[PDB]
């Protein structure tokens, strides 16, 4: 099993520090347990979560080498996927809660009736299956980088750099998994299936948004600019 | 459009 090269350890170093620097708290000791009225309470806590994703991308030099319109398309595509993964890895099976913004435990029913519908089930079921994966800050960071460097986002111009960047991350993230030897069979194939799950979540946020569009003014401006 | 997002990206 090939383990990371020197250059790949450096990439891992960059993406892991970028993730840690933009990941709220570090949470189970801050949790503040919790219908446009539920939708309002959720819309008005989302703009910090979107901004942390923007700060994570800006700490990746490969992302900064892209033109600003490709940068915009890339955040718009992966914002909910990254925010969903960050909430899913903070699933507490004892309270059956996800942690939003590092300090807000939410339930399956609270988050569903807050506006996400069946996407709430998808994120919660993802958090359940991610418990036995035992992902660290590095594996989560690399997952976020793979989702961010999706060359199939509509409108992109540098399709072929973006797909090269992703192939870099994908290889360093597979070698890290080889180096790390999880006690789960066919781990790398199963992780790629989780990338598919998060991409499904990203496109289902989009369908739920069109369903929610309530006066657009009641939606916060960055929430509108992502969708 | 995308003015707010573009501000956050252009530092
Ligand atoms: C992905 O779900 C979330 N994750 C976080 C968060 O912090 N992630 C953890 C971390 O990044 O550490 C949030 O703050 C969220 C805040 C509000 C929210 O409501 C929504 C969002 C999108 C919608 C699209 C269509 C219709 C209704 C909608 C309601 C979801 C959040």
């Amino acid at each position: 099993k090939p383990e990371p090269t020197d250059e790949e350890w450096e990439l891992i170093k960059t993406v892991t520090e970028a993730h840690v620097a933009t990941n709220a708290q570090g949470w189970k000791q801050k949790r503040k347990f919790l219908d446009l009225e539920a939708f309002s309470h959720f819309t008005k806590i989302i703009t910090p979560a979107i901004t942390r994703v923007v700060d994570f991308a800006k700490k990746l030099p490969m992302f900064c080498e892209l033109p600003c319109e490709d940068q915009i398309i890339l955040l718009k595509g992966c914002c909910m996927e990254i925010m969903s993964l960050r909430a899913a890895v903070r699933y507490d099976p004892e309270s059956e809660t996800l942690t939003l913004n590092g300090e807000m435990a939410v339930t399956r029913g609270q988050l569903k009736n807050g506006g996400l519908g069946v996407v709430s089930d998808a994120i919660f079921d993802l958090g359940m299956s991610l418990s036995s994966f035992n992902l660290d800050d590095t594996e989560v960071a690399l997952l976020q980088a793979v989702l961010l460097m999706s060359s199939d986002r509509p409108g992109l111009a540098c399709v072929e750099r973006i797909e090269k960047y992703q192939d870099s991350f994908l290889l360093a993230f597979e070698h890290y998994i080889n180096y790390r030897k999880h006690h789960v069979t066919h781990f790398w194939p199963k992780l790629l299936m989780k990338v598919t799950d998060l991409r499904m979540i990203g496109a289902c946020h989009a369908s739920r948004f069109l369903h929610m569009k309530c006066p657009t003014e009641l939606f916060p401006p960055l929430f509108l600019e992502v969708f | 459009e995308n003015a707010l997002l573009r501000y956050l990206l252009d530092k």
